[PDB]
Parts: C-alpha cells; structure tokens; sequence
C-alpha cells in the first residue's frame, strides 16, 4: 500500500525542468507555460496505492496561499521554509515575489539572505529590525486596500496580470511572503505582533500578502490565526493527539527521519533539499544552498526585493516638514509604526514633559522644538524664558523671542517673580461669558514659553519654579507654556513634586527616553528601558504609546 | 504687555 522508505530525499533540480539562465528571468526554467503561475514543489509524496512517488507540489494562489508548518524538535521544520522559499525562487523573479523572515529557529534563514527574492532576515536579537519588519508588511497591506479601489484592481489576479505586462509600475512590490520559524518565540517575547500579523493573514491574502508560519506545535497557534493557515504541512509530531490530520496516522510517522510528513489528507510526503546541484546528502546542506543562492543571485542582474525601511540612528531635523507645510504644529521625529512625522502642538496642549538618562538627547530635544517656536511664532506672538543652569540651550536663547534667561538659582527666582505676576494678571474673572473664555479675550498680549533644562537640579528644597505651580492648570487660559526635561535619577519620586505632579495630571503630552526600568512607570504604560540615542516612547493618551526617534539639530 | 515686564 504504501511504498518501503526512501534513504535519500530529492532535490530541487530533480523535482523540476531543465534549468537555464534567462534574459531576463533569472537562472528558471526559460520558457515554461508553469512558470510564474504561484505553484511550488516542495518534495515527493506518496498517495496510497502508488507504487511511483509523484512530486508534491503546492498552489499559493488563492485561499491555500498562507502556509502552516509544524513538528517537534529537529524534525525538519527550518529545512521546509528554506524549502519553500528557493523552490518559489526558481520558479520567479525578485519582482514577482518578495520574502521577509522573522528566525526564531536555529537562525538558519540566514543563508537565503543573500537572494534577491529576499529582502530582510531577522535574528532573536534583531528587534529593531524584527518590530519592523511586520509594521512594514501591515502598512503595504493598508496601501493596496486604497490602491487598488482607486484604480481598476478588483482581484490580485487581475494585478499580476497587469505586472505581467512590464508597462505596469504598481506599488513596487509583488506577492509578498512575511515567514516566521518560531511562532511561540514571537508570540512570547513580541505579544504585540501575534494580534497585528493575524490582521495580515486575515483579509490580506486578497491583496498578496502570505504568512508563512511555523512552531512546534499546533497548539501554539491561536484560533484565529490557526484556520487562516489554509496549507499546513504537518512533519513529526510528540503529542499527536492535537495533529490536524488524524492521530493514529501521526503516531506511526517515523521518528529520526527528518522531512518526513503528513499532508491534510493523510499522504506521506518527505521534504526536498533546498539545493539545485544534485547532491542528495545532508551533512553537506550548508553547502549546497550557498551554490543555490549564489547561481539565482548570478542570473538575475534586476532589481532586488524592497527592504524593511529602519529607523534611523541619527535622523536629520532637515528632514521634518517645515514651518510652511506644518503650520503651528512642530514636528519632533518620525514613528516607528509608519515612519510618519510626529507633530506637537501647543494650542490643544500646553504642557510638555520629558524623561531621560544621561547623553540621550534631552537638551536636543529642547534645541529642537524652541527652534520650531521660533520658526513658526513671531517674537510678537510668542517669547522664549530659559532656565538653564548648564547653559546648554545657548545656540536658540539668542532670538528676539528671549526675553529672560537664568543660569543660576538667583537668577530664577526673580524671573519666576516677574512671571507669577505677569500671567496672574491674565487669570480670568469670575464673570465671563464661554465665547470669552473659548477666544481669550480678556487679555491681549504673547504667548509664554517656559523652557526648563535638567529640571532635576532646579527642582532642590526650595524649588524656584513652585510658585508657578498653583497656575499650572490654569494655562489653557493665561496662554502659559512649560517644557520640562528631567534625568531618570529618582524620576519616580519626582512625580510627586508640586510641579510634575500636575503637568502629569493634566495628561500633558510627552517621552521617555533609555531610562533603568527600576525607576517604573512615569508616563502612561511604559517602563523604561535602554534606547538609543534620540529614541523614546511618546507618550499621548490621544493616540497612546508610540515608540519614536527624534530628529538631531546641528550645534 | 510681556515684553516690556520682564525687560
Ligand atoms: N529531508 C532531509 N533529509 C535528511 N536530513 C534532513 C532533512 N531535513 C532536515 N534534515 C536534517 O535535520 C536537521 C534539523 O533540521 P531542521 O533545522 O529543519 O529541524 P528544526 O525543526 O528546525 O529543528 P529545531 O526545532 O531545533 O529548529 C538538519 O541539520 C538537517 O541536516
Ligand atoms: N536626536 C538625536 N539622534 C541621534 N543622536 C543624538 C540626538 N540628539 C543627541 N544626540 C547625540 O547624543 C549626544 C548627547 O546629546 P545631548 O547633549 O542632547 O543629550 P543630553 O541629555 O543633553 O546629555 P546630558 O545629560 O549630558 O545633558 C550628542 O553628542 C549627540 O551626538
Ligand atoms: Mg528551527
Ligand atoms: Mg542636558
């Protein structure tokens, strides 16, 4: 019935055509009427009754297009997603499909690098990168859900058609494949991207976007995305009992013969090498594929698959709109969930706060966004009050905005005088109609921009800004600005203080920036943690926690 | 007026 086991599995050159270079299609089989067409082979299979092993082959469009791939330690589960991926590589180009690998299983993913199918691998430490990738893939995925009702994309067939045609730009991608090894790794240390990629799997398949999962076992993949994954290939299972077969089958499924498999209907099919030599040996796999991935890379002389836009390590404040495109609101940075610019804007909420330990871009930040003010405010409208005892904000307190600077303790105290009673006389009286308080009517005048660097060393005993605390929450008002920096050195108990105590109070918006997660949580739900220079979760409780990176400002 | 309190 079923035929004696096989001693040595196929290879890929053995499951397909004469291969040849092709100009301009890469090193495929030239010419085929089955080439491009979505399907791959994946390795040899046994149907009952054969007494011939017929190749196992695999059709990725339509609703089979997301792939599942389960089994135990070393059962072959690495060896079919580099399986899967070259056999999808021989019979494409880099422009018809696309690959981003999040390796959480022997970080073997990282030979198929080098393939110009590929654009981004991913290793346990990578999560930078890891983070990324998926909030890469899930914003092409909203892109083509506008893209293709603007135009005349009913289905991705007709949109493959239309790439077919090499008169057709598209959005610069193909059919894209986001793999993943270790489904409980990601789902463990990444609880975040478990919900946001089964948002992919679920309505993104109609638009090219495949998951290509794999994990120990089936267990380890929730309901919901678990039915999504229409091919599952299931390899040696401990505990069959929870197989997506049949469990006697799976019980039976020879051990230490890794590639070896059930399909859905119960065929005995054994992995192919992901090599195009002919070498049917395992002990000289890292090998094979080098040549493999070296000859694909040779042939094809086009362009390569897009990779997964970084967040910068120092991003040029050159780069954020300027004051005609942005108007009052200033940008600070881009985020990490669409690289899109981060905006502040003090005519919703006056007050802004940040956190950060030492040389992370603190007073840059305050460089930045007092250079902004300037650029977007005439002296008229808005006037700049630094307290600066390290003198570290001398490059922007030069402007005809300034019109107070304190270096020193003394020098605060009788500037936070002249301002206690400037804005209490701009407090409004008991009488006024709403239209009066919504236009500010009762006074005339500038707006005050209060900025504090290492607020830490001002905020001693005798705090010299704690006059000014009692009007804090008054400043929607009086037109009062404070932005406030401050080390993460006792930052805990410093949430307590009169004056940090209320600007948190008043939701007031802000970031945290590589700071020691003994300090807890200060703004919203993050705890700190290390980060590069720049970098910090920006907290707003309009829009929640983002993680961003701040733009750098030249001297 | 701002301007002229604190200067
Ligand atoms: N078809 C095959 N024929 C012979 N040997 C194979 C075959 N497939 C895989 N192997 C061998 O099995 C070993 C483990 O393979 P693989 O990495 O796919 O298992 P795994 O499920 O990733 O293991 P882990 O759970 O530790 O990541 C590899 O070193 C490889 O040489
Ligand atoms: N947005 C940014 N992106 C990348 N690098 C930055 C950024 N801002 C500052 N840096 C780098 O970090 C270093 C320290 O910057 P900065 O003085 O702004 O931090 P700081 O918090 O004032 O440090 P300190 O605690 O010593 O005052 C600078 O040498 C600069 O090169
Ligand atoms: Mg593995
Ligand atoms: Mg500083």
């Amino acid at each position: 019935i079923w035929l004696p086991p096989l001693d040595v599995p196929p290879t890929l050159d053995e499951l397909l055509p004469p291969l040849s270079p092709s100009a301009a299609h890469g090193y495929t089989a030239d010419g085929w009427e089955w080439r491009g067409r979505l399907h791959a082979v994946v390795g040899l299979v046994d149907r009952p009754f054969d007494q011939r092993r017929d190749p196992y082959w695999l059709d990725l469009s339509g609703g089979a297009g997301h792939v599942g791939v389960a089994g135990g330690p070393q059962t072959g589960k690495s060896t079919m997603l580099r399986t899967l991926i070259t056999s999808l590589a021989l019979l494409h180009t880099p422009q018809e499909v696309q690959f981003y690998c999040l390796d959480f299983g022997g970080g073997t993913l990282a030979g198929l690098a080098e393939l110009p199918h590929v654009g981004s691998v991913a290793t346990r430490l990578d999560a930078d990168r890891i983070r990324r990738t998926v909030a890469e893939v899930s914003a092409l995925l909203e892109q083509r859900e506008q893209e293709f009702t603007e135009r005349g994309i009913d289905s991705m067939a007709t949109y493959r058609r239309l790439r077919a045609t090499g008169e057709y730009a598209g959005d610069g991608f193909g059919d894209v494949f986001l793999v993943v090894d270790n489904w409980l790794t990601l789902r463990q240390d990444y609880e975040a991207l478990e919900d946001s990629i089964t948002q992919l799997a679920a309505r993104g398949l109609g638009y090219g976007i495949h998951v290509v999962l794999s994990s120990n076992k089936w267990s380890e993949f929730r309901t919901s995305i678990r039915d999504l994954l229409g091919t599952k290939l299931e390899l040696r299972l401990g505990d069959p009992y929870e197989s997506e077969v049949d469990r006697k089958k799976a019980a039976n499924v020879p051990e230490n013969r890794p590639g070896r498999g059930l399909t859905r209907d119960g065929y005995h099919f054994l992995t192919a090498l992901p090599r195009i030599d002919g070498d049917t040996s395992a002990e000289t796999l890292t090998e094979g594929i080098a040549t493999t991935v070296k000859t694909i890379r040779e042939a094809w002389h086009g362009p390569t698959a897009p990779p997964v836009r970084m967040l910068p390590n120092v991003l040029p404040a050159a780069q954020l709109p300027s004051a005609a495109e942005s108007g009052t609101r200033i940008p600070i940075g881009i985020d990490e969930d669409s690289l899109s610019p981060v905006y502040l804007d003090f005519n919703t909420d006056p007050h802004f706060l940040v956190f950060g330990d030492t040389e992370c871009g603190k007073s840059n930040l305050l460089r930045l966004i007092t250079a902004g003010i300037i650029e977007r405010y005439t002296p008229q409208q808005a006037r700049l009050i630094f307290i600066d005892y390290s003198r570290s904000l001398l490059d922007v307190a030069t402007t005809e905005h300034q019109i107070g600077y304190a270096a020193s303790s003394t020098a605060a105290s009788s500037l936070v005088r002249d301002i206690k009673g400037a804005m209490e006389a701009r407090l409004p009286p008991p009488d006024l109609t709403p239209e009066q308080l919504r236009s500010r009517s009762w006074w005339t005048g500038a707006e005050l921009f209060l900025v504090v660097d290492d607020y830490e060393m001002v905020a001693t005993s005798d705090n010299p800004l704690r006059p000014l605390a009692e009007l804090l929450p008054q400043a929607r008002d009086i037109g009062l600005h404070l932005i406030i920096a401050r080390s993460m050195g006792g930052a805990g108990r410093a949430l307590y203080e009169p004056i940090i105590q209320r600007i948190k109070e008043m939701a007031s918006p802000g970031l945290v920036m590589s700071g020691n997660k003994d300090e807890g949580i200060l703004l919203g739900n993050v705890k700190p943690h290390k980060l590069p220079q720049g970098r910090g979760y920006f907290v707003e409780r309009r829009s929640g926690t983002r993680l961003i990176q701040t733009a750098y400002r030249e001297s | 007026r701002v301007q002229a309190l604190l200067n």
